């Protein structure tokens, strides 16, 4: 299962979403999106050791969305035919 | 205990106790003496 | 700003004193009846918490416990 | 020295409490607002200490009979002294022939543990009050200390430890208790998954780490 | 899956214990620890908890009950087995082989769930539709899959509103941003109405609850569950 | 006292050396009240002396009659062969209990009246010239100390008495538990440990209760139990 | 203050320790009214003395029955045995005699509660001093206390009052235990005690059959 397609897709999705969140490509706990989709800083008051302001809640939600996108993609490719 | 007994003395609680007693008395009379139509023994 | 638990400790004493006083919740009805309209008004206004007081906190606490 | 903390959590968690890492992401130790009830800070630190001590007893106790039976110290078979097969959960198994049946033992335990826990509770609510009424002379050593988590005295601190390292000993107690709480949670989870003893799970992981772990146990 | 009067007795006793807990909580949260006004006005936290935690976790827990208790007992009932000869629900909980006799995917355990081989669970998580010909009710496997899907949807829905960790929506901002040329200031001021007037909230909730009750009547006659 | 029961502990404020063998040991605080402390000191003294006599009797009986279990010494056929009177001279144990009951009721009520009021029953009730000095409670003297060994250091010999008594009490508990676990006398247990130390110790006998569940003593059935649920 | 039922909890504020057996136990505050407190004190005393007499009259005949000396029927069967063994004494006549005698003595006690010392006027056969009453629930005098155990000393009277109330509470709890043990075992209380003494590890509430309805 370690080299399987499902594990590779889940790991790639989770890593890509976490990396996008860390480098300011997603709304975060410390930056929030305008209705015109503009990211502006927000004082969440959450202490983190990451110098870019990446927090634990960011890890939780971005891993969740990575899992969700990977699972939907896996089930869609099994439905269509991989 | 005085305030609790004063609440039990309010009109709906007294009515509930009295009508429970009266309804129970009528029910148990009709249970012990079923179908009373006339005053005959 | 911050979502948190905030309560007040022991706001209302648990006692049967107001159980013995019908209409205690209302300023008009607490004086007792003069006519039989007071009997119906006591039941009609019993759960109108916003009529008893204008304080939104007391209304909300009454609604929660009800 | 710092877990995932926040400006709210660091406002009251400064380090004065034992084993203080500032880990309060749900700000449950906020003193303001939480006056009455069980989410007060004093009750929460008290409950962490109580959970810690009970978990230390449980973590030492849910694996010691299995270890001693595997080593041949006790004559019972290692399968029949597994912590969930000893009669706590009769669907999972009952131990044969205790000196008393488990329900009478539970009756005695209810009486005795209720005595202990209610006296402890009355010390929490009314500090020092358990040293007044006559209790066969035992009320001398049940006065507490004003801190409900740390009564001390001639029995609870009968060896008079922590003359100068009481805060360090409190930190050690809380650290070992948190580790024991995690261990008892692991005992429960491994009992549900593997249906074997915790020591059996440890020996299976030590003998074949690849073929005996959480991934292979979910496979079948 | 209730097959005996004893299980109905247990629910009656447990309900009365929970009834006494509710009456205790009403006394406690008025006379001992009454929440302040700012606690009640946390509508974002209330919506998050009532969507993910009440509805979502309730649907997940009921899907768990349906899968582990309702499906095998009703399968044996529709197979013609006498109710006294049907094993008790905890026998299906503890003995996985007895579960796998009726639904063979249970022999694979939770591995298909965590390896995203969800199609292996197709024997007890179905999309048949229609009615069970034996009983005239909806398929219980269909209802288990329904409640699992509803649980996931409501757990997602309960993560929308910002409470304490930056992310999430502010309902006031959503309301104030939704205005157009025909409608003046739009939904401005509705947040202050719905966080300060219990009667406006009662009006909205009563309208939707009553409409829901009528919809329930139609859906329960048409697809008897 | 000065030398305490453990290093680093502190003595309680009511235990600082009036009594002999004071190690400042009261974890439960039972001696916090002076009246209770006096009562428990009397109890400790009589328990110590009775265990002293008991350990001496159990050790000596195994020298003289090693074939008689001391746990079974109450059995009528384990008694020495002596004439108790009657048609056959056999024991009855009713009159045997009655003798001890009357004599010990008298002497222990005398000791109890001494404990309640000091120097209240020192005088002989019949021959009023005879008298007991009673310098301390639990230490009557007079005819109870004929050789006058308490004329010297009273505190030192009191310490010797209380420490030997505590050792005797612990030893008697060991005697009872060993007899219940092995079914043999104490010196037989010592010989068995000296023969096979690693094959015969507490780890091989603690699970067994060698005493039978009940015994029949001339018409009545006395139920028996060990001090722990062995089989 | 005094010893209380729940150490660490204050006694009930309407219980000041004057009454015998005052441990401050009134969690429902039923004795807040002093007149209702006197009424409930008389209730507790009458219940306790009746329970003490009843428990003695259950236990001593049952102890004598267990020894094999007599064959007195168990307390739950004695009415049936008496009716079957006394055909010339109807149940209704016995009940009427009991009701009129108890009504006489209890109406005298009631009228003394309403107005203390009022039965001391000599209307009942010239009895004057013996019906005066010492305290509420403690009549005394030469008739009810012929040995004069209440007229000797005050401290002796308080000690005997404490003895009476504590033994009465114990007897009330014992009669409740008699009812619960008969409903669970179908045997007498001395039979239950003998069964427990024969083998206490297997003769428990957990093994009677009805306290734990499950198999186990
Ligand atoms: C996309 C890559 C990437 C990801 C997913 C993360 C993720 C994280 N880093 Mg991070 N970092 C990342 C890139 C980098 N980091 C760091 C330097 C650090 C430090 C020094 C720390 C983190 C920590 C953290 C965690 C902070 C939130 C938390 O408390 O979680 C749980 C979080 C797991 C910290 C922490 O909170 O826990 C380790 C921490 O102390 N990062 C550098 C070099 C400057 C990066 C460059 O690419
Ligand atoms: C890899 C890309 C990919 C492919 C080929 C599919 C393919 C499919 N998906 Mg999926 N998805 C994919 C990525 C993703 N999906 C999803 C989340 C979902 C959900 C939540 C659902 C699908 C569903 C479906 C089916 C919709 C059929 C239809 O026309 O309904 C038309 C429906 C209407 C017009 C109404 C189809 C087989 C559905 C499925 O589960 O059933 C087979 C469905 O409910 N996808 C996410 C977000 C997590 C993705 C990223
Ligand atoms: C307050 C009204 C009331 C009156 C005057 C009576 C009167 C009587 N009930 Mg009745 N009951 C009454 C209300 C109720 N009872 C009962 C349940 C019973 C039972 C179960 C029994 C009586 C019995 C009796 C008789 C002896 C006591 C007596 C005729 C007993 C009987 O019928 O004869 C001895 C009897 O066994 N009552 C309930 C619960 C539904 C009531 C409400
Ligand atoms: C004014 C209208 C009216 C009159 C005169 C009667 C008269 C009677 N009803 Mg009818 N009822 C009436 C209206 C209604 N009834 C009923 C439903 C019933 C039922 C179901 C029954 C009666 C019965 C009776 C008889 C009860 C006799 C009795 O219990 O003696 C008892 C006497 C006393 C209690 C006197 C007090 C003595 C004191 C306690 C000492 C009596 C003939 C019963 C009968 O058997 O039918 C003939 C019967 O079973 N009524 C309903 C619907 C709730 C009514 C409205
Ligand atoms: C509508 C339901 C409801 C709501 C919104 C609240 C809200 C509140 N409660 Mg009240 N309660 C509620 C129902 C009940 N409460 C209580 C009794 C109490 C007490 C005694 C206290 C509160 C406290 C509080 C406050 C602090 C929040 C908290 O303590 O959570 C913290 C929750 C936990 C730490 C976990 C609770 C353990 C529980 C076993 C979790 C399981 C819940 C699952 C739904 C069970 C079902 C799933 C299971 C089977 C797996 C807050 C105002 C406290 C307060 O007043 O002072 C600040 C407090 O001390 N409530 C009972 C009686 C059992 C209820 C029923
Ligand atoms: C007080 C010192 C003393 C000690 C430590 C022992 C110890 C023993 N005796 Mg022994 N005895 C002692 C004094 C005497 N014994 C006997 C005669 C016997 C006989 C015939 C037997 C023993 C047996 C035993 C053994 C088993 C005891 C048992 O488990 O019964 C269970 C114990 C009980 C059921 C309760 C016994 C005492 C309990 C602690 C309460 C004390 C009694 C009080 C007076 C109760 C008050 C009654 C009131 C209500 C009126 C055990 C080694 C038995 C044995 O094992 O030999 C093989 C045996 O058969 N003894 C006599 C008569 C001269 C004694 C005089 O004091
Ligand atoms: C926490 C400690 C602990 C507990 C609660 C038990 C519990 C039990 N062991 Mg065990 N044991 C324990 C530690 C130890 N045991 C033993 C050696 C044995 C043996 C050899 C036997 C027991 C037996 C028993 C049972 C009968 C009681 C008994 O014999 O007492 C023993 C008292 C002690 C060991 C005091 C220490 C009982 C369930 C018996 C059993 O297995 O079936 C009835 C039995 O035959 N234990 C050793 C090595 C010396 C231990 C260390
Ligand atoms: C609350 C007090 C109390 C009550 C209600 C009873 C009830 C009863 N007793 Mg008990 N007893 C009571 C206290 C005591 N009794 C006893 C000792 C006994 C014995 C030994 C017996 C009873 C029997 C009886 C039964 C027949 C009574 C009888 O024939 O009277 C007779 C009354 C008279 C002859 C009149 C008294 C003379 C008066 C001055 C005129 C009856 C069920 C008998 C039995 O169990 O069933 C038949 C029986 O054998 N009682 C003692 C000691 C008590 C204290
Ligand atoms: C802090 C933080 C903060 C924020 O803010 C929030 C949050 C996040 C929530 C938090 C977190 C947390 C944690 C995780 C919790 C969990 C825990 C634990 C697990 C508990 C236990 C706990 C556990 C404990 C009690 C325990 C105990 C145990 C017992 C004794 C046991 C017993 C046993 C014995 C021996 C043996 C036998 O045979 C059987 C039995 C009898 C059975
Ligand atoms: C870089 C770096 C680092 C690292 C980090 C890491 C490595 C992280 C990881 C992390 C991760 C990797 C995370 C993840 C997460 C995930 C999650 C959190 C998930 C969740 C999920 C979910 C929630 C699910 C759900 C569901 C279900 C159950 C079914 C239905 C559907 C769904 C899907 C919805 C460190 C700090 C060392 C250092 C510095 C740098």
């Amino acid at each position: 299962f370690i080299g399987s397609t499902t594990n590779l897709i889940i790991c790639s999705s989770t890593a890509i979403f976490l990396a996008a969140g860390r480098f300011g490509l997603t709304p975060s706990a410390n930056r929030l999106a305008s209705p015109g989709l503009k990211l502006s800083p927000n004082n969440s008051g959450l202490q983190t050791g990451d110098p870019a302001g990446f927090t634990a809640t960011d890890v939780l939600y971005l891993g969740t969305i990575g899992h969700v996108v990977g699972i939907g993609s896996i089930l869609g490719l099994k439905a269509i035919g991989a | 205990m005085k305030n609790f007994t004063t609440y039990l003395s309010t009109a709906p609680v007294v009515a509930l106790i009295w009508f429970t007693f009266t309804a129970g008395l009528l029910i148990e009379i009709n249970r012990f003496f079923p179908d009373p139509l006339v005053f005959s023994f | 700003k911050k979502v948190k638990i905030v309560v007040d400790g022991n706001p209302v004493e648990t006692s049967f004193e107001r159980w013995a006083k019908p209409g205690h919740f209302s300023r008009t009805l607490s004086k007792g009846p003069s006519t039989t309209t007071w009997i119906w008004n006591l039941h009609a206004d019993a759960h109108d918490f916003d009529s008893h007081t204008s304080d939104l906190e007391e209304i909300s606490r009454k609604v929660f416990s009800a | 020295t710092l877990l995932f903390a926040s400006d709210q959590s660091l406002s009251y968690l400064t380090g004065a409490l034992p084993a203080d890492y500032g880990f309060d992401p749900l700000g449950l130790l906020d003193p303001e607002g939480k006056g009455a009830g069980f989410v007060s800070p004093a009750w929460l630190q008290y409950s962490e200490v109580i959970h810690a001590r009970w978990a230390m007893l449980g973590a030492a106790g849910c694996i010691a009979p299995e270890i001693l039976a595997t080593a041949g110290v006790i004559p019972q078979t290692p399968d029949e002294v597994i912590w969930f097969k000893s009669g706590v959960i009769p669907p999972a198994g009952v131990y044969d022939k205790y000196w008393l049946d488990p329900y009478s033992l539970f009756f005695i335990e209810v009486i005795l543990v209720q005595f202990a826990e209610l006296r402890r509770w009355q010390d929490f609510r009314n500090p020092g009050s358990q040293g007044k009424q006559y209790f066969l002379g035992l009320e001398e050593v049940l006065k507490g200390s004003g801190d409900p988590s740390y009564p001390g005295g001639q029995f609870f601190n009968l060896f008079n430890l922590g003359k100068s390292d009481l805060k360090e000993l409190k930190t050690k107690e809380l650290k070992n208790g948190r580790l024991a709480m995690l261990a008892v949670f692991g005992y429960g989870a491994q009992a549900v998954i593997t249906a074997e003893g915790p020591f059996k799970n440890l020996t299976d992981h030590l003998s074949d780490p690849t073929g005996h772990n959480i991934l292979t146990n979910f496979g079948h | 899956g209730i097959t005996s009067e004893l299980q109905l007795y247990s629910t009656a006793i447990g309900g009365l214990v929970l009834a006494a807990a509710m009456f205790f909580a009403g006394w406690f949260h008025y006379h001992k620890a009454a929440p302040k006004l700012e606690w009640f006005q946390n509508v974002e936290s209330m919506l998050n908890h009532h969507l993910a935690g009440l509805l979502g976790l309730g649907s997940l827990a009921w899907a768990g009950h349906q899968i582990h208790v309702s499906l095998p007992i009703n399968k044996l009932l529709d197979a013609g087995v006498d109710p006294k000869e049907i094993p008790l629900p905890h026998e299906f909980i503890l003995n996985r082989d007895l579960m796998a006799q009726l639904y063979p995917s249970f022999s694979k355990g939770l591995a298909p769930f965590f390896t995203i081989n969800w199609s292996e669970y197709s024997d007890f998580l179905t999309f048949q539709g229609g009615l069970n010909p034996v009983t005239g009710g909806l398929w219980l496997s269909d209802q288990a899959h329904h409640h699992l899907a509803i649980a996931v949807l409501f757990l997602v829905a309960g993560h929308q509103y910002r409470t304490n960790w930056g992310i999430g929506h502010s309902i006031k901002e959503i309301l104030e941003a939704h205005k157009g040329p025909f409608t003046g200031e739009g939904h401005k001021g509705l947040y202050e109405i719905l966080t300060t007037s219990w009667h406006a909230q009662l009006a909205i909730n009563l309208a939707l609850f009553g409409s829901l009750s009528i919809i329930v009547a139609h859906h329960m006659y048409s697809m008897p569950p | 006292g000065r030398r305490l029961w453990a290093p680093g502990v502190e003595a309680p404020s009511y235990l600082n050396g009036e009594l002999a063998g004071d190690y400042g040991w009261d974890p439960l605080g039972l001696g916090a009240k002076p009246e209770a402390l006096k009562w428990y000191r009397q109890a400790e003294l009589v328990h110590a002396r009775w265990a002293m006599l008991a350990v001496a009797g159990i050790l000596a009986q195994e020298i003289v009659k090693p074939g008689v279990f001391f746990y079974n010494a109450g059995l009528p056929e384990n008694l020495p062969g002596i004439n108790f009177g009657g048609p056959e001279g056999k024991v009855n144990l009713g009159g045997l209990l009655a003798w001890e009951f009357l004599l010990f009721h008298w002497v222990e009520v005398r000791r109890w009246q001494d404990i309640k009021k000091k120097d209240s029953v020192n005088q002989d009730p019949i021959f009023k010239g005879n008298k007991v000095p009673n310098p301390e409670l639990g230490y009557p003297g007079g005819i109870f100390d004929p050789f006058g060994f308490s004329k010297g250091n009273f505190k030192e010999v009191q310490t010797k008495e209380i420490k030997n008594g505590r050792l005797a009490m612990v030893a008697f508990v060991g005697f009872i538990i060993q007899a219940q676990a092995t079914g043999q006398g104490p010196l037989a247990n010592l010989g068995a440990h000296l023969a096979n130390p690693f094959g015969n110790n507490i780890t091989k006998n603690i699970g067994t209760c060698a005493i039978p569940s009940s015994v029949d003593v001339q018409g009545i059935t006395i139920p028996l139990t060990c001090l722990w649920p062995g089989h | 203050d005094r010893q209380v039922w729940f150490p660490g909890n204050a006694p009930a504020p309407h219980l000041d320790g004057s009454l015998p057996g005052d441990f401050g136990f009134d969690p429902l505050s039923l004795g807040s009214d002093p007149q209702l407190l006197k009424w409930f004190q008389q209730a507790e005393l009458v219940h306790g003395r009746t329970a003490m007499t009843a428990v003695a009259g259950i236990l001593f005949p049952a102890v004598a029955t267990k020894a094999g000396v007599v064959n007195i029927p168990q307390w739950y069967d004695a009415g049936s045995v008496w009716v079957q063994n006394n055909p010339n004494f109807p149940f209704a006549a016995l009940l009427f005699i009991q009701i009129i005698l108890t009504g006489w003595v209890e109406t005298k006690r009631w009228l003394d509660f309403k107005n203390p010392g009022s039965q001391a006027d000599g209307s009942f056969l010239g009895v004057t001093d013996d019906f005066k009453g010492v305290a509420n629930g403690y009549p005394g005098g030469k008739l009810f206390d012929p040995f004069g155990l209440s007229r000797g000393s005050e401290g002796q009277l308080q000690k005997y009052q404490e003895n009476e109330i504590k033994n009465g509470r114990l007897a009330m709890v014992a009669f409740l235990g008699f009812i619960a043990q008969h409903a669970a075992t179908g045997k007498g209380p001395i039979d239950n005690l003998a069964d427990h003494l024969a083998n206490p590890t297997a003769v428990t509430f957990a093994t009677n059959g009805v306290s734990l309805p499950f198999v186990h």
